[PDB]
């Protein structure tokens, strides 16, 4: 079988990340690291040999006698955020580990946190609250009222301007709801 | 690449299902894997030259086949609620195994709770336009079950990927309910000069995966078949 780190790992962008994996069958001909997005399928990341392997910012080590295999990511980017799977190939059947999730927090260049109100375009009172442009360290807590809903932080990358921004969306069917009471744990946003 | 059909499916407990996978051209080995959120990837069977080569210790209700074109089919009879999972196919020349998108199988006791989402886009605030020179549209889909939808942004009739961020995990609307409906949100950011142009059209498209005309429906509401729910917005000068 294959045992690897439970995770998740949470690292700043540009940090070096190390992945750890152990296995039972020491004679298996081939070892691999695969990558998987949340709503996607595993994809080969790198083959691993007894001499290790190197591909750009990724390196890998294998010690058959110690039953040890390791992955090392340099200058980690937001695109590296994914589940990494340790794979063994004894005869032809790939054996995957449970995988280790990795989340890479972007470094916000010019944080400008704010909670904006966004009106429905179909001529209605309905509105959502957008918490945006905050630094990656603060943690958006989930709603503590039954009828308000707060999404987890989503990192948006406008590559056209080399720009990156955090965002979270809040909305409620309550008629007492306001954008100034939607969020908990902030910094100093422009709560217009 | 590797094709897997159908992409999504809904079924009741005790039914039979048939998934199909077409490998990469020139690939003879085809392997099936099951992926559950509680478990990981688990091998089911590998096939080469129309023959079952390697078994994966799965119950015989999980059948498998392969034809001379290297296409492979697998059946799941006597469906049970624990069979709800992603069924991945992988192809190989026979060393590298290329995976397909997978078939999402949802097993339910009731067909009653399948609901399409409601979709709405929300226009950028003027304050964000003034202080950031940027405009964020926000799309919201609500009240759908099972939580299996695909969201996309279409600007002026062309799908866009830059400037988009969708929630990886749909939100449980009522977390306590075991039969809760789900919600999902997404953001599309553009320059304020883009949004201020009134000739620009923005649309959020939510493909919900539900039933088909093969399925039976005997409820007051319309049959919640697989469908496309959209919401739109036009550029505004102010
Ligand atoms: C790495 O693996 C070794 C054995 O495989 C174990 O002793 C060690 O605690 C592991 N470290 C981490 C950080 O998982």
């Amino acid at each position: 079988e294959v045992e690897q780190d439970p995770g998740p790992f949470n690292v700043p962008e540009g940090a070096t990340v190390a992945f750890n994996c152990t296995y039972s069958n020491s004679a298996s001909q081939s070892f691999f690291w695969y990558r998987q997005d949340c709503r996607k399928e595993p994809k080969l990341l790198m083959s691993v040999y007894s001499s290790g392997n190197e591909d750009g910012r990724f390196t890998a080590q294998l010690n058959r006698a110690s039953q040890y295999i390791s992955l090392l990511i340099r200058d980690s980017k937001l695109s590296d955020s994914a589940t990494y799977l340790c794979v063994v190939n004894p005869h032809a059947r790939l054996m995957f580990g449970d995988g280790t999730q990795l989340v890479v927090k972007p470094n916000i260049q010019n944080p400008d946190p704010a909670v904006y109100q966004l009106r429905d375009s179909k001529s209605s009172d309905k509105f959502v609250c957008l918490f945006t442009d905050f630094d990656s360290q603060i943690n958006v807590s989930q709603s503590k009222d039954s009828d308000v809903y707060i999404t987890d932080k989503c990192v948006l990358d406008m590559r056209s301007m080399d720009f990156k921004s955090n965002s979270a969306v809040a909305w409620s069917n309550k008629s007492d709801f306001t954008c100034a009471n939607a969020f908990n744990n902030s910094i100093i946003p422009e709560d217009t | 690449g590797v094709t897997q059909t159908p992409r999504y499916l809904i079924k009741t407990r005790g039914q039979q299902v048939t998934l199909s996978c077409s490998p990469i051209s020139g690939h003879r080995s085809v392997s099936w894997y099951q992926q559950t959120p509680g478990q990981g990837l688990q091998f089911l069977f590998e096939y080469f030259s129309e023959t079952q080569r390697n078994k994966g210790n799965f119950p015989g209700r999980f059948s498998g086949r392969q034809f001379s074109n290297s296409r492979s089919e697998m059946n799941v009879s006597t469906l049970e609620l624990g069979d709800s999972a992603l069924y991945l196919c992988a192809s190989s020349r026979m060393d590298t195994q290329y995976f397909g998108p997978g078939t999402r199988l949802t097993v339910l006791e009731d067909l009653k709770n399948v609901f399409p989402p409601e979709v709405a886009v929300f226009e950028p605030s003027k304050a964000e336009i003034s202080r950031t020179q940027k405009a964020t549209l926000v799309c919201l889909a609500t009240g759908f079950y099972p939580p299996h939808v695909e969201l996309s942004w279409w600007v002026n009739g062309k799908e866009v990927h830059d400037g988009v961020c969708t929630d990886p995990q749909p939100l449980k609307e009522q977390p306590a309910l075991n039969d809760s409906r789900y919600a999902l949100s997404s953001r599309l950011r553009v320059s304020a000069t883009f949004w201020q142009d009134p000739r620009n059209h923005f649309r959020c498209q939510v493909q919900f995966y539900g039933l088909s005309e093969n399925d039976e429906w005997t409820q007051d509401r319309a049959k919640p078949v697989t469908q496309i729910v959209s919401a739109e917005a036009w550029g505004r000068a102010d």
